[PDB]
């Protein structure tokens, strides 16, 4: 396919173009509410914790897909393990309201609790970067609320229903070697 | 009818001496345009013809168990060759015929076979090779055996260099007996056509 | 009486990637609207086709270029998600997370040399199968191949089929894989005329029936 | 929906289960759609 | 309030065979088609029935041979499938995966003599209620049996019939039974015509209503 | 039964050709689904363990089939008793990928873990011999994943919706005694 | 299907529960239901 490039028009070209033929293709796995749809760690906690998906490792199959993104929308489930009972403030609550049994709080049931939770952020959407203040940094007001227990053991973080908009860079690792990047891949013993 | 010609391109055999042909694990072939050639896969018919070899010589003194083998694709120094050497993918099945001529007054039995996957059988293994596409050869009845059997294996197209799925395994059943009006030995000698070969990627020269 | 159940050993521990969901506890929640938001993207792969990201050529440069009029092997790259040359793509980015692939991966070169400047090029797809990659375009020709010249239309896009064994191919690369399981592609010059400093610039899309399956999370974490 | 495989229904009210949307389109999705094939200009095969 | 159970007592712990699933945890995967793959056979037994495996006899020949032409007792054994001369055999390998079995069991006999020589052959189904398995033709020829010579068809088969008393019989042999619990088989030379050196091939497949029964593990481990 | 042996056609002949009648038989023990479908033992194990079914005893009923196949199919289910939690990484993946939980990761619940996977080798079915290289032993992309814990004390494997092509050899114990295997058969006591 | 017998459907999707086959056959079902049986020539019974 000749075409002009500087135009920026997609252009997909085929096999067909010299004799082959394009096959079947199933793409559920890199669909975006599926693949986003999993728990991955939060691993920097406090007893006081505030939720936020940006504390997820940006290198991480979630952290990574969602630093991929400028925007975004999604539900959450959690999973906490921790000591003495846990308490959920939503998003804009004082830090106070914590200590408050009249939160939605989750008494101890070994060995940790599961909660789903609705988004309630006052945005219609949510950013990964942000281009201003709001008093680089994001502002306070992006958030999933905030958790607190004795004491936080461990914390994952699941998306629901997420949506993208606006595809940011995505990478993989730099390769040194000058040819490709090897690893050892899993093969059967012996 | 015990007369039967085969005919493999411009190359016919006719055997006077045949107790039919065995077809293995199908009749037809398994689909040969799947995905993993992406449409670029073509026929080569100047390839699907007989070529020869000579597997040994049955004597007296081999006794049960004595097996003889040959692995596929062999070398071959035709059109068959040259494919496997100018295609990165190929796949075929085979159109094979094993003689072994000596007279009536000879006795003895061959076990004439097709395995996938060559292992080296045990001893105690070789008396179920029969669980494998075959025919016997016994001089009292016939001079030849005739076996087909398609293309098969873990990858829809193959690289023959790296793996051959298909051996020919020639394994003495009960030990050739002589007569004085008998032969004293019997040269055993196959007689393949590589057969519905499609080939794909064509690779660049060597010089 | 009651419903007696068998509680069940093996059933029951938390799995972070089952297909339940969590008990809800906290209702009547509605969102602000965000109808018609610009931007969206529902699948990985519509990006993927239809944003070609840039090459990485030695010295870090997403084109190649050469100074002499003679015939020559412009680049040689591993058929390989895991190519130092794909290293820095969207697509490379994307495959990562993903053990699998099949399909047609699009290469577009883009000449940016000035109108006195003309070149004819040549990319070949070179399948497994021999020790090392053609050095020349007459011994590349045997292989399948397009080439083309420059002209009114800057951009040329090739597709490298998928031609394997197995129906699908592994994203990563073995470290004992020598020679790369896939094979090479080959960017040649043919010749050219006045374009010494002039480059092409080459980048990266999936193709129509591009695949990713099996999602993996593989990074050092 | 997405990584969610139960046959049967949930349990909860969706009012519960998850927040819900309010109103007052997936552009990638077009953006490849539209993306050209083939070749430009005269072939001769 | 909510539903009341009773966590069951006795119930609940994992059996190796239970007729239950496990839960899911990975979704979506497709697999590469494998429509028509040659080959497949879906019980055991249609393989069993369709090709014959060898018998065992002393020496490890699968064959029998006299070099005298008087009347002869070839070979005798016991109709069980841990017969020492069953060893071998595809159906024996299979039967050891089974407590039980019944009907019947086909041997095939197939001569390899040359054209000129020629024999005469018997087989007998000795049932369980004498001592010792019959010496003579004569004597065997009260039993179930079946006559054959050489000629043209190379190959003779026959049918061994379950003839019991229960309608089942153990596929094993137990330590404590000395004589053989469901009888013997008998081949028998009646005469021949200068076979001399010439052989009786001998292999066993299953019969129509052969029937195994009750998986086992058996094997040391 | 008199047929031409050379040949190798099948010939089943019955009881009827001396009189007697061919009774009714029930095979569903011998239907190959049913047979496999049942767990085994996989024995050599350590922390880091890829699934390849070709570890199975030998002699067992589900190793000495499945051996007796030379081409087949089929899901899994696994049964693992563990310290730590586990992490199951597909076919294809680098080794690497076991240290983190976006992978399938069952959190420890006592007495172990049972798990539900699906086949994902790149090859529209595997084999249980193979004559040739990949670069005798198996390739290694013949394997259903792998599976990492702390410790991996046990680990069963049960074969579904089992499918087995081409029949190799099955052999029972060899007999020295001249007429009859024999063994202790289980019998009441006293 | 093969040693699972439960009368109740599974709780989870199929898509869930296992692979999923696609297309682009018992050959020893076949094979043994083709063999001769009786006899073959004259009978005297």
């Amino acid at each position: 396919t000749t075409t002009t490039g500087e135009s920026a028009d997609p252009v997909t070209t085929t096999v067909e173009n010299y004799g082959g033929e394009t096959q079947v293709q199933r793409r559920q796995h890199t669909d975006v509410t599926f693949i986003m749809d999993r728990f991955v760690k939060i691993q920097n906690l406090n007893p006081t914790h505030v939720i936020d998906l940006m504390q997820t490792h940006q290198h991480g199959l979630v952290g990574a897909l969602l630093r991929a993104a400028t925007y975004y929308f999604s539900d959450l489930e959690i999973v906490v393990r921790h000591d003495g009972n846990l308490t959920w403030v939503p998003n804009g609550a004082p830090e106070a309201a914590l200590s408050n049994t009249g939160n939605p709080t989750a008494y101890l049931k070994a060995p940790f609790t599961r909660l789903a939770l609705p988004y309630t952020a006052p945005h219609r959407v949510l950013a990964t970067v942000y281009n201003g203040t709001s008093k680089a940094q994001l502002p306070a007001s992006f958030n999933f609320g905030a958790i607190q227990a004795t004491t936080i053991h461990e914390l994952l973080v699941r998306m629901k229903r997420a949506e993208l908009y606006c595809p940011r860079p995505l990478l993989a690792v730099e390769v040194s070697s000058q040819d490709r990047h090897k690893q050892k891949i899993i093969a059967p013993a012996k | 009818d015990r007369i039967l010609t085969t005919r493999n391109g411009h190359t016919t055999s006719t055997t006077q001496s045949s107790v039919g042909v065995t077809y293995g694990y199908s009749t037809q072939e398994d689909h040969v345009s799947g995905p993993n050639t992406s449409g670029l896969e073509t026929r080569v018919v100047q390839a699907e013809r007989f070529f020869k070899k000579h597997l040994f010589d049955w004597t007296p003194d081999k006794a049960f168990g004595h097996l003889e083998k040959l692995e596929l694709p062999t070398d071959h120094k035709g059109v068959y060759g040259f494919l496997v050497d100018s295609f990165a993918y190929m796949r075929n099945g085979w159109d094979v015929e094993v003689s072994a001529v000596g007279n009536q007054f000879n006795g003895g039995c061959l076990l004439v076979a097709m395995v996938p996957e060559w292992k080296e059988f045990t001893p105690r293994e070789k008396y179920q090779l029969t669980l494998f596409p075959h025919q016997f050869i016994s001089p009292r009845t016939n001079m030849t055996a005739h076996i087909v059997v398609p293309y098969l294996g873990v990858n829809r197209y193959d690289q023959y260099k790296k793996h051959k799925p298909w051996t020919l395994v020639v394994m003495v059943v009960s030990p050739l007996t002589t007569n004085t009006v008998s032969a004293g030995q019997i040269k055993v000698y196959a007689n393949i056509a590589p057969t519905h070969v499609h080939v794909a990627g064509e690779l660049p020269s060597k010089e | 009486g009651i419903v007696p159940v068998a509680c069940s050993d093996g059933y029951g521990g938390l799995v972070t990637t089952d297909p339940k969901t969590a008990d809800p506890v906290y209702g009547m929640v509605y969102n602000p609207p965000r109808t018609n938001y610009p931007g969206r993207f529902t699948n990985l792969l519509d990006v993927a086709e239809a944003c070609p990201t840039f090459l990485c050529f030695d010295e870090g440069k997403p084109y190649v270029v050469t100074r002499t009029d003679e015939q020559r092997l412009l680049a040689k790259f591993d058929v390989s998600l895991a190519a130092k040359h794909m290293s820095n793509t969207y697509l490379s980015g994307i495959a990562q997370y993903y053990a699998q692939y099949s399909g047609t991966i699009n290469l577009h070169f883009m000449f940016t040399g000035s109108t006195d400047s003309k070149a004819r090029y040549m990319v070949a797809y070179v399948p497994p199968g021999v020790e090392t990659p053609p050095d020349t375009p007459e011994k590349a020709a045997h292989c399948i191949h397009a080439e083309w010249d420059t002209g009114l239309n800057s951009k040329f896009t090739f597709s490298i089929p998928y031609v394997s064994a197995a129906d699908y191919a592994y994203t990563a690369s073995d470290v004992a894989e020598t020679t790369n399981v896939q094979g090479w592609v080959c960017i040649y010059q043919i010749t050219h005329g006045k374009a010494e400093q002039d480059t092409l610039v080459v980048s990266v899309s999936a193709g129509k029936d591009f695949e990713l399956r099996l999602p993996i999370d593989p990074r050092s974490q | 929906s997405g990584n969610t495989g139960s046959i049967i229904n949930n349990y909860y009210m969706q009012q519960y289960q998850n927040s819900m949307d309010t109103q007052l389109n997936d552009w990638f999705s077009k953006l490849a759609s539209s993306a050209f094939s083939g070749l430009f200009g005269a072939l001769l095969a």
